[PDB]
């Protein structure tokens, strides 16, 4: 089968350098802003 | 004992009239919050909708 611990053993030393430059940082990402929601206008309809 | 029936009927009513309002700011309030359909939401299924 393909294995992927060939990959996370290469680039090992870079992970190790990115979570010591990553301590004042938040990784993720939230699913919910967009570059048009600060601008938008939401509008509700009761047909009924 | 005519007095009483006259004036209860109205109250009775002013009862109806409240109790009708309870039940419409609630459904208001679910719907505007879960984003269901509206009038889908009724009186007779408001305990199945809830749970």
């Amino acid at each position: 089968n393909m294995n992927v611990r060939p990959l996370l053993n290469y680039f090992e030393p870079l992970f190790t350098w990115l979570k010591d430059q990553n301590k004042n940082s938040f990784v993720g990402w939230s699913t919910d802003w967009s570059p048009y929601a600060d601008q938008s206008i939401k509008v509700r309809i009761s047909l009924k | 004992i005519f007095a009483s029936i006259v004036t209860f009927s109205i109250y009775g009513f002013k009862a109806t009239f409240n109790y009708e309002n309870c039940l419409k700011k609630v459904s208001l309030l679910l719907t505007n919050t879960f984003d269901l359909e509206d009038g889908f939401l009724t009186a007779s299924n408001l305990e199945q909708v809830k749970g």
